């Protein structure tokens, strides 16, 4: 509905809020009768399009690299971390950070649990090929980056229903928080 | 006690250990004083290299983590200078049992990052490890690969862990268990070994 000062702005008068609703009671009235074409045009000359917003995560497009494999890239960051993820659609699970394997780049086991994250919440460990490029911070910042970079990727090979999952698991959103 | 040594070896003004006599009693002579310890162990190597050769026996010389004897030390004398690999006794007569001058015998050898000096985390590969030096020392030789568990190895491992009922988590019998702990360790020995420790 339109807003007290907008009302006014339009009339160019100034109005009470007494005013402003009983004129909104009769707009609704004369919407809950069987208005017409012209009614439900004037009507809308009173409906501003403001309300609601939808959180639906964009998907990123399926590239084909010159084998014909299907892949996806993505970015993620964290602190001052910046990382880029290669998903492949089919895969035996090989992870590769800047060339080298995931255990060997991060020796202390919380990071891998960290890149395992994504692929483990929506049950496709052992499925997908990961090619990563990750540059600056340190190690939790590049493990968390990866991360984020993985699901982005990820989200293009799961169902719309899984997307929204790993959004509500807060796999898709980036942290922030950063020092003063 | 049937291998014998073939020249008479002088510990002291006092003490020699006269030619033939059994291997054992210069073995026995390192035990007892240990300012013999080092020069008995060479003799050995030195009999051991040279009876091999002679056909009394075969020689298996297995050296794990031997990078280190062509590498650099963290020892110093007493004016704080750095000693060499090859000014210490010890790694000096060892050196001599890796040349291939002999017969009878295999020589197997086993690299090792870990307790190394002066590497990266990451280098494995036998020239990065060896130098220059060592490298030209074992060549040529015959390098083997030590890789991670394949699936069967990995499934495997797992199974001889749950006979002995060392997983004590109730979802490490599981596949969703055996799938993150596949994950954890890519597949390697020793990182897998380390997580079953404290599940
Ligand atoms: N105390 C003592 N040690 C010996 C004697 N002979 C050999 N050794 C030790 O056993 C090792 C054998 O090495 P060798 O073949 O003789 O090479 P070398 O160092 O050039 O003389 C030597 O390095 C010595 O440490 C000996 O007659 N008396």
């Amino acid at each position: 509905w339109l807003i007290k000062e907008e009302l006014e702005e339009m009339l160019v008068e100034k109005l009470s809020d007494l005013d402003y609703m009983q004129f909104i009671r009769l707009l609704e009235k004369l919407l809950t009768s069987q208005c017409g074409a012209a009614e439900e045009e004037f009507v809308q000359r009173f409906r501003r399009s403001v309300t609601l917003e939808s959180k639906k995560q964009l998907i990123e497009p399926v590239q084909y690299d010159e084998q014909g494999m299907a892949f996806s890239k993505s970015e993620g960051k964290r602190k001052t971390a910046k990382a880029e993820a290669i998903v492949y659609k089919h895969g035996s699970g090989r992870i590769k950070v800047n060339g080298i394997d995931y255990q060997l780049y991060f020796p202390i086991t919380q990071d891998r649990e960290q890149l395992m994250f994504p692929f483990h919440f929506v049950d496709r460990l052992g499925k997908h090929d990961v090619t990563c490029t990750v540059s600056g911070g340190g190690r939790s910042a590049q493990a968390g980056a990866i991360r984020l970079a993985m699901a982005k990727a990820l989200c293009s090979f799961v169902t719309e229903d899984e997307v929204e999952w790993m959004r509500q698991a807060g796999l898709l959103t980036t942290d922030p928080r950063v020092r003063e | 006690n049937q291998i014998k040594v073939q020249e008479k070896y002088v510990w002291n003004k006092r003490e020699s250990t006269e030619k033939g006599s059994p291997l054992g009693e210069v073995v026995e002579q390192g035990i007892t004083r240990v300012r013999n310890a080092t020069d008995a162990v060479g003799i050995v190597l030195k009999e051991l290299k040279r009876q091999s050769s002679l056909g009394m026996f075969h020689l298996l010389v297995a050296v794990d983590g031997i990078n280190a004897l062509w590498g650099r030390t963290t020892l110093k004398r007493e004016d704080k200078s750095p000693i060499a690999p090859e000014e210490l006794a010890l790694v000096h007569n060892l050196r001599k049992m890796m040349k291939n001058d002999w017969h009878g015998g295999a020589i197997v050898s086993a690299l090792s990052q870990t307790g190394s000096l002066f590497k990266p985390r990451k280098a494995y590969l036998p020239q990065e490890l060896l130098g220059k030096e060592g490298f030209d020392a074992l060549d040529p030789f015959i390098p083997i690969l030590v890789s991670n568990y394949n699936p069967k190895e990995f499934e495997s491992c797992i199974q001889y862990y749950l006979e002995n009922n060392w997983l004590q988590h109730e979802k490490a019998p599981t596949e969703e268990g055996k799938k993150e702990l596949l994950f954890l360790s890519n597949a390697n020995p020793s990182l897998l070994e380390r997580h079953c420790a404290y599940l």
